[PDB]
């Protein structure tokens, strides 16, 4: 079998955490939602 | 278990929904048709969900 | 692609061991750009490369993850600005 | 006779056991130094090395000749190669 189940799995779960922190950083700090 | 194949241009008695068809003619006689139907059903089911 | 092209050979575990060390640098590349946002440029052999300011040039392994990393790095790169 | 026979049987044709593809291994059979008594036993031994050379030629020709392969099972495919592996192990 050819697959990644030990490389991308501890990586893709971290990508989403970074993305959610950035989306949070926009709203609750720079107040785009108030614009 | 994964709906994956690496076989190109040879037979293995199987070719969202579809993408598998039953090569009924090539099938080994000493392995019955009945289990191969279940195998085709399982591979399609895993590819679907 | 020589791996997916193969399924069984006397050189199949040999090629697994060869690719397993031939992918050792690239995993380190990706382990740089996600946690730092700055990859040490070699010759531009990194597959991704580089006011609103975003005009990065981007447009094989799974490209399903390539654009994911391409957005995962440019956002940290904005925080550096 | 001592080393020559083993060399023939291993699949290296000599100048006593001359390889053809129409007659395989063959005694020279034109000397009055060897006689009909030993000749027959020798021909019986020639058969095995002929078949052996055929076997090894087919296995080598189709296994380890491409990376891993459009398609014809009598010339290509994984199944023919796995056949040649099983034939080599027997």
């Amino acid at each position: 079998v050819l697959m990644k189940r030990s490389i991308t799995a501890p990586l893709a779960a971290h990508i989403s955490l970074v993305n959610k922190a950035a989306v949070d950083y926009f709203f609750v700090e720079l107040h785009l939602e108030a614009h | 278990l994964h709906g994956l194949l690496l076989d190109q241009h040879e037979e293995f008695f199987i070719k969202s929904l579809k993408q598998f068809s039953l090569r009924v003619e090539i099938l080994p006689s000493y392995i019955p048709v009945r289990v191969a139907e279940k195998i085709l059903f399982v591979g399609e089911s895993v590819q679907m969900f | 692609q020589e791996a997916l092209h193969n399924c069984s050979n006397e050189h199949y575990p040999v090629l697994l061991s060869l690719l397993k060390t031939s992918c050792e640098p690239y995993t380190r590349f990706i382990h740089d750009w996600v946690y730092s946002g700055v990859f040490r440029d070699a010759y531009g052999e990194f597959m991704i490369q580089v006011k609103l300011y975003w005009t990065h040039g981007y447009v094989v392994f799974l490209k399903h993850i390539a654009h994911d990393i391409y957005v995962c790095g440019k956002t940290i790169n904005l925080l550096k600005l | 006779m001592i080393h020559e026979l083993l060399l023939a049987l291993s699949g290296y044709p000599g100048s006593i056991f001359t390889w053809n593809k129409r007659s395989g291994l063959q005694v020279s059979q034109d000397f009055p130094f060897l006689h009909p008594s030993e000749t027959s036993v020798l021909n019986r031994l020639c058969r095995l090395g002929t078949d052996y050379i055929r076997f090894t030629e087919f296995i080598e020709q189709y296994t380890g000749h491409v990376q891993q392969q459009q398609g014809q099972g009598g010339l290509h495919g994984i199944y023919l190669r796995a056949f040649c592996t099983g034939l080599d192990s027997v």
